[PDB]
């Protein structure tokens, strides 16, 4: 009754039609194609970012589809003898195709495929070349299929990417809202939760989760539930879990993508930030409109402004701004200092500039904040790795990329040394100014500084 | 289903040497014995991937009278110690006893590395003995060894000099009529339509290598099922019409280039206001020399290819090089500043390397080396010694000892001043732009053209607001129109919000009122300063 | 010889330019001519032309500067 099947794949429908129309038609029945007269493609590959269920695909398909299935790990492979890798994988080939027309899954096959130039070894070029003449050759295939995934696909040869051998990439990307309420719905088919939840407001919360992240938040609430019943622990019967529960879960759950840049960030309310109301509603429409209603900006026809800029004397709050927002808002947060990405390797700096950016669009709608923008971003005029460093942020953020949504918060206390291409409307484009308070912002601020603290009546503020 | 000379195109020189090989020594022998020297007995077939060159040695396979013998590379070799070169041993006297038959081997790559870089000792073991067997003392009589290989600089230069494997036929990339003789082979089998233009899809396709053309048509094929998954009498009706034929050619790519492939946003032309000038000139550059080379060969010069953009940041060098990805006609390639630079030595001049051989492969390319002033400075305490390399490299693979066929590189840059002067130079970077800010009329257009698809009201003075904005850029047009719409949107937001509290499309065109608000706090983004710097570096040159 | 006369700090390169740009002006005058006659249907310019070279005149520029050119110069004289 636990055996996965295409029910239980959510939050991807094409991705699920185009692997169905290829693998299930030619053994359903081959009369269409044979009158079509050119034969449908017999490879593909997914690929994707880690934990999206291409795996859980791969085991619904092989534990669905009537013909014979077959399985090789990718470091696998692999024996102590030599020649011995051959062996294997001439055998395993060899009797899928004899068996029947059957499926052959290679998981992680960018283990096994290196790519056959740049490694500099013998045995990993003679099984990549073996791989190659086995899939295309004489004798090419008794009608055969064969299936691959790899979390990245770059480190894979040309010569195996090319058609004949992995034509289809069928790239299982990031869910969405639907996706997301999809796969909370799979996955709470076995639980007496509750009459009062709703799935649907805990997918939109949900952000940049990937399904594993929601069968994780599933897992920490139904822990939560079990929990609260400790001082009893009639109970197996009463068990449930709660939209409490569900609330807890969420708050404690992040994104697997962001856990490598998860830092602690001290709990402000706007209450705490005294004055700059019209800075905090301007900042609140920036952040939520975009997220909340994208329907309404598509009707319109025109992309929103991502950027803003923080310029002061020191001292005013913008880190308790930056803060707050990382506190109270709805997207993902991730701070980075200002020299935090610099190395002393050779483009080692731009590498994590880009890894940075690209993490960022990829677990979007999410917040970056740039801390020292002064420091990180400085003018034109050691190598001039600053000069690279700039120039690599400048064409990532604004160069020929879909920009989904970064929402790019820079903080600073000296303006003038930043180059004027970052100013750029369309990457910092609102320059909001924080002065010194005035009479009533000093009053506001003290009042909020003092919200929680015993003072005497006497005092006067 | 068989397979002949019959079901290969777009390689005449290359399968005509073949066949003349492997067919004049085997049907008579008496005319090269009357002539006295002995005709070659080796081949080495090298090319990039999936050029047909197993398609090549199935046919001659199964084509020929005399007996085949087919030996994968990385096969021979087995677990016991000195098996591999007793199998190549047993397979060489099996053969040659059999008939005067014809060895062919796949990936030989794979069991000659070159027998330098080799460690494990049987891999040198059996590189010797090839080498032995094909070269010793009367060894061979009337037998002929083939080869397929991707990469033919890692074999031994023993194995590659005459008698062993003495000629290279090289099978490479088609053109126009190639690709249209594949593709008619490849659709013969098949009824396709009453209306198909099999030369337009050629000239379509670019820079394909006969496995992509094979990949389109199953792609067209797959397609035309889908348009019948409603209906699924259907399967004698069944065909394939030029609108999925468009349809897979618009989703096609070549395989060399599916590493480099990243999404872009659509823009049209249409999206670009002003810039006619240059417009017309990137029209025009990318189109005639993949459109009438006839025209320049009867003149007799190659024409210009590269190009390069230089101006204040706002101006439009970005949009224009999005313009050219989604509006021409031939393979675009986007690459960073430095994601081509890493820590390890040389590796950076390796990536280099690679991505022009990609671009020449795939030729007809243009490459848009974006951010100029991060790839090469001008020259040279050195940061480790890369920099100076790397812009050498640029320069002469750029302009060396090649032919260049057809890349055109763009350059997208805002400090031309600190660009080498080598790059400069005509024959390079020849076609200098400056694209200055927009004038009354650009901005005009820049405007309409922002708000094409979107409600706006009748009242609104395109002109005035034109009028008003003087020193204004591209980048703050667009900032006051997303300005506007923010506002529009909240007013709609809170109007709703208070409706349906009240209960428990107000506003359906962004308004005067609106962009009143949106330009109140307007800001220029280029200081006078910079403008001036700009207009300096453009006057030292027109005035030279 | 009076285009080689007016040029002097240019190069081959820059003179080459130069050459390129006027074919492509005749090639483009070309095939301008072709698409109108056969429009109006349904080799007018087989030289290049002094217009063409002039054009090119007007647009071409210099691949060096004097105070670039200088550096060479010093160097020749060090030894
Ligand atoms: N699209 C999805 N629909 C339902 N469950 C999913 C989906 N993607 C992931 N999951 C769940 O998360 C797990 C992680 O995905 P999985 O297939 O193991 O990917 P991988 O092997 O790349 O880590 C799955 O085994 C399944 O329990
Ligand atoms: N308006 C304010 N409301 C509340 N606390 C404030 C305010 N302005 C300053 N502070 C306090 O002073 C600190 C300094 O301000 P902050 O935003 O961190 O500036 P910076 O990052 O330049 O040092 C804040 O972290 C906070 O503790
Ligand atoms: N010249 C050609 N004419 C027709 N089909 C071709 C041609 N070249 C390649 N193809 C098709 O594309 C495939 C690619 O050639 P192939 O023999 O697989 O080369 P390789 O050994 O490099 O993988 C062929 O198997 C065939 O299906
Ligand atoms: N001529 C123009 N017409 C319409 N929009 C323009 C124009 N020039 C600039 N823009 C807008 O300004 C943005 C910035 O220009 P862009 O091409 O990206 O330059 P850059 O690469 O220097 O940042 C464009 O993405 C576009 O939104
Ligand atoms: F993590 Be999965 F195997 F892509
Ligand atoms: F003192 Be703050 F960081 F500007
Ligand atoms: F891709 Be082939 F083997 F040249
Ligand atoms: F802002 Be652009 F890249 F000049
Ligand atoms: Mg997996
Ligand atoms: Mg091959
Ligand atoms: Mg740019």
């Amino acid at each position: 009754l636990n055996e996965v099947g295409y029910d239980d794949i959510g939050g991807c429908r094409k991705q699920l039609a185009q692997i169905k129309e290829m693998v299930e038609l030619p053994l359903r029945h081959p009369a269409l194609f044979k009158a079509i007269g050119v034969k449908p493609p017999r490879g593909i590959l997914l690929y994707g970012p880690p934990g999206t269920g291409k795996t859980l695909i791969a085991r619904a398909v092989a534990n669905e589809t009537g013909a014979f299935f077959f399985l090789i790990n990718g470091p696998e492979i692999m024996s102590k003898l030599a020649g011995e890798s051959e062996s294997n994988l001439r055998k395993a080939f060899e009797e899928a195709e004899k068996n029947a027309p059957a499926i052959i899954f290679i998981d992680e096959l960018d283990a096994i495929a290196p790519k056959r130039e740049k490694t500099h070894g013998e045995v990993e070029r003679r099984i990549v070349s073996q791989l190659l003449t086995l899939m295309d050759g004489l004798k090419q295939r008794a009608h055969v299929i064969v299936m691959a995934a790899t979390n990245r696909p770059n480190s894979i040869d040309p010569a195996l990417r090319r058609f004949g051998r992995f034509d289809r990439e069928v790239d299982i990307g990031i869910p969405d809202a639907t996706g997301r309420l999809e796969i909370l719905q799979i996955h709470t088919k076995n639980m007496k939760l509750a009459d009062d939840v709703d799935l649907e407001q805990v997918a939109n919360e949900t952000h940049g989760h990937v399904g594993a992240d929601l069968a994780a938040l599933c897992s920490e609430a139904a822990l939560q539930a079990i929990r609260k019943k400790m001082d009893l622990i009639e109970v197996m019967n009463s068990l449930a879990v709660t939209m409490d529960d569900f609330r807890w879960a969420l708050s404690q759950s992040n994104p697997s993508a962001l856990r490598e840049t998860v830092v602690e960030v001290p709990q402000v309310t706007w209450e705490d930030i005294g004055g700059l109301e019209d800075v905090k509603r301007e900042l609140q429409e920036l952040v939520q409109y975009p997220v909340e209603h994208p329907d309404k900006f598509l009707k319109f026809g025109m992309t929103p402004s991502k950027g803003v800029l923080f310029y002061g004397p020191p001292g005013c709050g913008k880190t308790l701004l930056a803060k707050a927002i990382a506190n109270e808002c709805q997207a993902n947060f991730i701070s980075i200092k200002g020299p935090e990405l610099l190395t002393m390797w050779f483009g080692e700096s731009e590498a994590n500039v880009r890894e940075i950016f690209d993490k960022a669009r990829q677990a979007a709608p999410c917040v970056l904040f740039f801390d020292e923008l002064d420091s990180i971003a400085k003018a034109r005029g050691g190598g001039g790795a600053a000069d690279r460093v700039i120039n690599q942020i400048l064409t990532e953020m604004d160069g020929m990329s879909t920009k989904k949504n970064v929402f790019i918060i820079g903080a600073t206390n000296r303006p003038d040394i930043i180059d004027p291409a970052i100013l750029r409307p369309g990457r910092l484009d609102q320059l909001i100014y924080i002065p010194l308070p005035d009479e009533k912002s000093r009053v506001a601020i003290l009042k909020a500084n003092l919200r929680k603290s015993p003072v005497a009546k006497d005092v006067d503020l | 289903n068989e397979v002949g000379y019959d079901d290969i195109g777009g390689c005449r020189k290359q399968l005509a040497q073949i066949k003349e090989m492997v067919e004049l020594p085997l049907r008579h022998p008496a005319l090269f014995k009357a002539i006295g020297v002995k005709p070659p007995r080796g081949i080495l077939l090298y090319g990039p991937p999936g050029t047909g060159k197993t398609l090549i040695a199935r046919a001659v396979a199964n084509e020929t009278g005399a007996f085949f013998f087919l030996i994968n590379g990385p096969e021979i070799m087995s677990k016991l110690a000195g098996e591999s070169e007793s199998n190549l041993r047993k397979a060489f006297e099996e053969a040659e006893k059999n008939a005067p038959a014809i060895i062919f081997i796949d990936e030989l790559d794979a069991i000659a590395p070159k027998r330098e870089k080799t460690h494990g000792e049987v891999e040198r073991r059996i590189v010797s003995q090839l080498l032995t067997l094909m070269d010793g003392l009367k060894q061979r009589a009337h037998v002929i060894v083939m080869a397929a290989t991707n990469r033919p600089n890692s074999i031994d230069p023993a194995l590659r000099r005459f008698g062993r494997f003495d000629r290279e036929v090289d099978i490479g990339i088609p053109d126009a009529t190639g690709r249209l003789e594949i593709l008619q082979i490849h659709t013969k089998n098949m009824k396709l339509a009453d209306d198909v233009d099999l030369e337009q899809v050629a000239n379509e396709t670019h820079g394909h290598v006969g496995a992509d053309l094979a990949a389109l048509c199953s792609e067209a094929a797959l397609q035309a099922i889908r348009k019948k998954m409603d209906l699924i009498e259907v399967m004698n009706s069944l065909a394939v019409t030029m609108d999925d034929f468009r349809w897979a050619l618009s989703q096609s790519n070549p395989s060399a280039l599916r590493e480099t492939v990243v999404e872009v946003p659509q823009v049209t032309w249409e999206d670009i206001g002003g810039l006619e000038d240059v417009k017309r000139e990137l029209q025009e550059l990318v189109q005639y020399p993949v459109e009438h080379p006839d025209k320049f060969l009867k003149f007799g010069m190659t024409p210009s290819k590269g190009v390069l953009f230089y101006g204040p940041p706002g101006c439009g060098k970005t949009l224009l090089a999005k313009a050219i990805a989604n509006e021409c006609q031939a393979n675009f390639i986007s690459i960073k500043g430095p994601e081509l630079l890493t820590m390890w030595f040389g590796e950076s001049e390796a990536n280099v390397r690679e991505i022009f051989d990609k671009a020449r492969q795939a030729a007809p390319c243009v490459l848009f080396f974006d951010e100029l002033d991060s790839i090469a400075k001008a020259r040279g305490g050195d940061g480790g010694g890369a920099a100076d390399r790397v812009i050498n490299q640029i320069l002469t693979e750029m302009d060396g000892m090649s032919t260049k066929k057809n890349v055109f590189i763009i350059g997208a840059t805002n400090r031309p001043d600190i660009i080498d002067p080598a790059i400069l130079r005509p024959g390079r970077l020849d076609q200098l732009i400056y694209i200055p800010l927009p004038d009354e009329k650009s901005r005009v257009a820049i405007l309409k053209a922002n708000l094409r698809k979107s409600p706006v009201a009748k009242d609104v003075d395109l002109e005035f607001l034109a009028k008003m904005t003087n020193g204004f850029s591209g980048a703050d047009l667009t900032e006051i129109c997303q300005r506007a719409c923010k506002l529009a949107i909240r007013e709609s937001i809170e109007s709703e919000i208070r409706r349906e509290r009240e209960r428990q499309d107000p506003v359906p065109e962004i308004r005067r009122d609106h962009f009143e608000e949106a330009m109140r706090f307007a800001r220029r983004s280029v200081s006078d300063n910079d403008i001036r710097k700009y207009e300096m570096f453009a006057q030292t040159l027109q005035q030279s």
